[PDB]
């Protein structure tokens, strides 16, 4: 209640991570000069992609 | 003189460049490299929570 555990940080800090991990995946895409690096990213597109850079 | 014209001509097409194409490959290229200096720099700078400790 008081001392021993302070709840409001604990949010803060998930809250601070996550937009930490948004921020380096924007660095990603930024980088790489492509939406698309992991199919957790797009599933369908991965796919898609690889298929018309075969055709190209 | 004419087969020696005409495998001039397709020994130019398999091993001389096109100069358009490797310009545009070089300045795309130049761009991208930039873009990533530029999102190194700001990597660097991302981890500063310094302020955490002192005040």
């Amino acid at each position: 209640m008081r001392i021993q555990h302070n709840i409001a940080a604990l949010n803060t800090h998930r809250n601070l991570a996550a937009n930490n991990a948004a921020a380096s995946k924007n660095l990603e895409k930024l980088s790489s000069g492509f939406k698309i690096n992991r199919a957790g990213d797009d599933a369908a597109g991965l796919a898609i992609s690889e298929k018309m850079r075969g055709q190209i | 003189g004419t087969s020696a014209e005409n495998l001039t001509a397709a020994e130019s097409r398999i091993r001389d460049t096109d100069m358009a194409a490797e310009m545009m490959a070089f300045t795309k290229n130049n761009i991208l490299t930039q873009a990533a200096q530029s999102m190194l720099a700001q990597a660097n700078q991302q981890p500063q929570g310094v302020l955490q400790l002192l005040q």
